[PDB]
RNA sequence: GCAGUCGGCAGAGCGAGAAAGAGAGUGGCGCGGACGCUACGCCGCGACGAGUAGGAGGGCCGCUGCGGUGAGCCUUGAAGCCUAGGGCGCGGGC
RNA sequence: CCGUCGGGCCCGGGGGGCCACGCGUCCCCCGCGAGCGCACGGGGU
RNA sequence: GAGACCCGUGCGCCGCGCUCUCCCCCCUC
């Protein structure tokens, strides 16, 4: 019986620990740790009692079948992938949505979701952008920021919450969640001057204004 | 409400003098006249928007006459800010000198 | 029965696992030893220059015993003596590279093929990355990539060359079995050199590419490899 | 471009009997398996001799 | 077998060369040691200007 | 609704245009079917730049998709009801095609048989 | 023997179809209808065949008998199976495997039983 | 390289740096297990690919006629011919 | 005598990394521990 | 992997090192 312990060497870089083999042998204390040396259900009938087999035979075989594939190793599903966020994106940053029906509009980033999508609202009282997901490769991260350390994001605002369902109406829960986040983040917006109008404005390219020259 | 793409010109195909490789296009982006300025646009998506006679379907919309060859920026071309781009279909040579929208959203910043 | 046959075959598997870990520890400690050999040669050469500079004399280094030769011209218009020496050097394409051990007989052959080769004296790093990136064996007359240590050790293991680091050590410190350890190697098929060329058709000392660029072959190896 | 001559790449040695004799071909089918799956070089010489022409298989007299 | 570069693939490099693990554990530990000695000396210079 | 193959790889073709015979546009007496040009001064044989391309073996298709239909099957000519049951086992990758001289009273029989055998027919509604 | 008869008929049989870069054998007991040595239904001492029954329901299985090889009248033994699909495949698998009767034809016969049974179940 | 599909007559090995035996003896419940193999077949590695005159190989390229064969096709429409139809083949062609 | 981040597993006497960590005898010298996972790991999910 | 004392992918080779079959302590929910 053993409660698990963390790995006794830290990560130096990826793939290599800090301490070597004999050092990790001492830190695991293996010098004092020498050690030495389903298919059938029986069911009654009315006869007697039968041995019923589960996993019964296939009634039909396809005329041709694909062979089983070779094994691969580094290939993980999307629920297990690692989540990279750009270091210019921090909680409370202002984003510019570039793609959807709210394109060019400026929004307040809050939290990265578990699928890597950026949970965001530039508030519905300013943008008409609700609590909504965006994508970091499709948003522009400007270096203007609001401190949202004291902001309680609800724990249920997840990707399962934000997933499309199947004639669309906002539910009462989605109505009250936007209020519950807006009533908190809006006094932080209005405590820095002109940012409410800045978020009300949209981003547009004009003559002579080039994106490789403009710093955001 | 306003423009969200950079202006570029289909300056020609990737070519030597007597051999043009139609699969790669040379873009001239407005405002980019040095190879140091090209680093923003590398990897960005580029669109040749054009109109034809028969209607085609518009994503998130009703069918109209506008049609798009999509593409993306691959690398810079020369010291003077010209850029190499690759499109899904090779761009028609009738578009040489005409406008390509360079979108902003393979964002890296 | 079969209960003793099963443990008899598991004993064979366990014995082979212990043999593999013994060979693994051998490869580890021998590469550890080669690291110290390289550092003793490097610091001994520096110290040998320093003790002569204290005394006011000159320390002449040993004339180099390993050359890396890159064929830089094409297969068109080659005079037959030059072509013969190039196929004896296993350079039958442009930008093929081989290691050559240096003596009078080899240097006079490189002297024949001076307009067609560019060569010089390779670094330990150049040998390392040449074997690691472009190293291909000649096993059973086929070009097998050096992906396993057993892939070298089945051919050169009888000369006590059993891993990539004996192979690199045998090539670098030009050893007793250099001919076998270099003929085992396929001639390296290097890329075009990145950053362009100075002048391919003239000698290196007259501002071009061909010839003996003495320790300057390593700069070329970074751009070709 | 590689400087190699291709005049003698293709070996001009028989891979099969030119005869369409099915009895000789069943013998060749036996000795292909034997010459491949045994360590004996006799089976290889037998298979390559089963390949040959009648002139390269001259008769053996009793004496 | 697909050839992977041991100069870019760490555990292909360790498969061919078990001592590369030790040589890359050192000159990362040694490099961090040298960098903190360098910043300790850079701080000692600006501290000695304050005497 | 339709009968699918066992697998559907993308059928990559190195060329899709046919290999036109040299100078078959300038004449009606020269049919479009390919002939190797064998003249001494011939630009197409000499492989000059910007000319009609000659067929090479390098143009040959992938062996996994050679002779494969765009549906993903490979066709087999069928002349009667009896020559369908050779495809009774090859049905997931090989399809049937009724020959052009099979009458309209027998095409019905071959189609209604292949519907039982789940064999895909390239031309089910042909004559009728 | 069987290999000799194969070296006779491998390219010169009347059951040979060579069309459209394919090859088929129209032989009565050829499972998969493939011109092969293994799937040939005439040249072996032991053959399995599977075909639909005389009436439209069921699968008849054919086994070649050991004695009268030169006697085609009493050579093949036919057995009609009209059960459910799982029982029919159980019967064919037990006829091939428990008898050790030409055992590499086991799932060729099983898949042919499945194909005939699917062809006998009607389309909507 | 593969005849090793060696299955309740079972035991599912033979890529592994180092000549040879997963040798054998005797004293001290539940009935299961993809594909394959036209062996003239199938599979795997590696290197290579210019071509006149010329030589050789493969043609499930094509025409006509004969000998066998397809319980073949066909007046519910053969040959031929036309076709902005669908396709296949590197191609001959289908 | 002097010098060597010299070579001797850095010969030998009085804080930090090591593919070093059973015992018993004789002399030399100063063959089968078990489980669980993670992965720069035998060619994309 | 089990194995003639049992019949289970229908994630395993090489190579790297993680925890548990020992005992304590600290820190955070
Ligand atoms: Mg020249
Ligand atoms: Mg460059
Ligand atoms: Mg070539
Ligand atoms: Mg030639
Ligand atoms: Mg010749
Ligand atoms: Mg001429
Ligand atoms: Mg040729």
């Amino acid at each position: 019986k053993g409660k698990p312990h963390c790995s006794r060497n830290p990560v130096l870089v990826r793939g290599i620990g800090r301490y070597s083999r004999s050092a990790m042998y001492s830190r695991k204390a293996l010098y004092k740790r020498k050690y030495a040396a389903l298919a059938t259900v029986t069911k009654p009938v009315g006869g007697g009692t039968r041995v019923v087999k589960l996993r019964k035979m296939p009634r039909y075989y396809p005329t041709e079948d694909v062979p089983r594939k070779l094994l691969s190793h580094g290939k993980k599903p999307f629920s297990q992938h690692v989540r990279k966020l750009r270091a210019s994106i921090t909680p409370g940053t202002i984003l510019i949505i570039l793609t959807g029906r709210h394109r060019g509009k400026r929004v307040v980033f809050l939290k990265q979701l578990s699928s890597g999508l950026l949970l965001v609202t530039g508030p519905l009282s300013l943008n008409r952008v609700p609590l909504r997901r965006t994508h970091q490769k499709f948003v522009i991260a400007t270096s203007t920021k609001i401190d949202i350390s004291g902001v309680k994001i609800p724990k249920h605002l997840t990707d399962a919450y934000f997933k499309k369902k199947k004639k669309y109406e906002i539910t009462e829960q989605r109505k009250v969640d936007q209020k519950a986040v807006d009533s908190q983040i809006l006094p932080k917006i209005k405590a820095v001057p002109q940012l409410q109008g800045y978020l009300r404005s949209v981003f547009a390219l004009t003559n002579g204004v080039y994106p490789h020259k403009l710093v955001f | 409400s306003g423009r969200l793409w950079c202006k570029a010109i289909f300056a020609g195909y990737k070519r030597g003098l007597r051999n043009q490789r139609e699969h790669t296009a040379l873009l001239k982006i407005e405002g980019v006249y040095a190879r140091d300025e090209t680093e923003f646009y590398l990897g960005k998506r580029c669109a040749y928007v054009y109109k034809a006679k028969n209607n085609t379907v518009t994503p998130g919309g009703k069918p109209n006459k506008t049609r798009v060859i999509w593409g993306k920026v691959t690398r810079a071309h020369g010291n003077s800010g010209m850029v190499r781009a690759k499109f899904r279909s090779n761009l028609p040579a009738k578009a040489i000198g005409h406008r390509i929208r360079v979108m902003l959203y393979p964002s890296r910043i | 029965n079969f209960a003793e046959l099963k443990i008899k075959r598991l004993r064979k598997k366990f014995a082979q696992k212990m043999l593999r870990k013994a060979r693994r520890k051998l490869i580890y400690e021998k590469a550890k030893h080669y690291h110290k050999e390289y550092r003793q040669m490097y610091r001994t050469e520096i110290r040998m220059a320093r003790m002569a500079r204290k005394a006011g004399n000159f320390y002449v280094p040993a004339e180099p015993k390993l050359a890396f030769v890159i064929r830089i011209r094409g297969i068109n218009g080659v005079s037959p003596k030059v072509r013969k020496v190039l196929q004896l050097l296993r350079l039958r394409q442009i930008f093929n590279g081989t290691f050559v051990k240096l003596n009078k007989a080899s240097i006079n052959m490189l002297r024949i093929v001076e307009p067609y080769i560019a060569w010089g004296y390779p670094n330990l790093k150049s040998v390392n990355e040449l074997i690691y990136k472009r190293g291909y064996g000649k096993i059973n007359k086929k070009r097998i990539a050096l992906t396993d240590n057993t892939l070298i050790a089945r051919s050169l293991g009888k000369y006590n060359i059993i891993c990539m680091e004996d192979l690199i050590h045998e090539i670098y410190t030009v050893g007793k079995h250099f001919k076998e350890a270099n003929n085992f190697l396929w001639p390296f098929k290097l890329s075009s050199p990145r950053g362009g060329m100075k002048k391919k058709t003239t000698h290196f000392v007259e501002g071009g590419d061909a010839g003996n660029r003495e320790d300057q072959i390593n700069r070329l190896i970074r751009r070709m490899n | 471009g590689v400087d190699i001559r291709h005049n003698k790449d293709r070996k001009v040695r028989r891979k099969e009997p030119k005869s369409q004799d099915i009895y000789l071909r069943l013998l060749v089918k036996l000795y292909r398996f034997l010459a491949r799956r045994t360590n004996s070089t006799f089976n290889q010489v037998v298979l390559k001799r089963l390949f040959m022409s009648r002139t390269n298989r001259p008769p053996l007299s009793l004496s | 077998v697909l050839k992977k570069n041991p100069l870019k693939n760490l555990r292909i490099m360790l498969k061919l060369n078990p001592y590369a693990k030790t040589m890359r554990r050192n000159t990362i530990l040694r490099q961090a040691r040298n960098h903190k000695l360098r910043v300790e000396r850079a701080a000692a210079a600006l501290a000695a200007k304050s005497d | 609704a339709a009968l699918r193959p066992l697998v559907k790889p993308k059928i990559v073709k190195k060329r899709t245009k046919k290999f036109i015979r040299h100078q078959s546009d300038r004449y009606v007496k020269i049919k479009r079917n390919w002939r190797k040009p064998r003249g001494i001064d011939n630009r197409v044989r000499r492989r000059f730049k910007g000319q009609i391309l000659m067929p090479n073996i390098g143009y040959g298709s992938n062996k996994k998709t050679k002779h494969m239909l765009p549906s993903g099957f490979r066709k087999f000519l069928v002349h009667n009801v009896k020559e369908l049951e050779v495809l009774l086992m090859c049905n997931k990758s090989y399809c049937a095609e009724i020959a052009h001289n099979v009458s309209s009273k027998n095409r019905k029989a071959i189609v209604e048989r292949a519907a039982q055998l789940a064999i895909r027919v390239t031309n089910p509604n042909a004559r009728l | 023997s069987a290999h000799l008869q194969w070296m006779v008929v491998r390219n010169c049989s009347s059951f040979l179809i060579k069309r459209n870069k394919q090859t088929y054998s129209t032989e009565p007991n050829n499972l998969k209808a493939r011109n092969s040595f293994r799937y040939n239904g005439l040249i072996h001492r032991k053959t399995v065949g599977v075909e639909p029954a005389a009436d439209g329901k069921g699968v008849v299985v054919v086994m070649k008998r050991r004695s009268g090889q030169r006697k085609p009248a009493t050579s093949y033994v036919r057995t009609t199976i009209n059960k459910n699909a799982r029982a029919t495949l159980s019967s064919i698998r037990h006829m091939i495997r428990k008898n050790k009767y030409h055992p590499d034809l086991r799932m060729a016969a099983i898949r042919r039983a499945s194909a005939i049974l699917r062809s006998q179940k009607p389309v909507m």
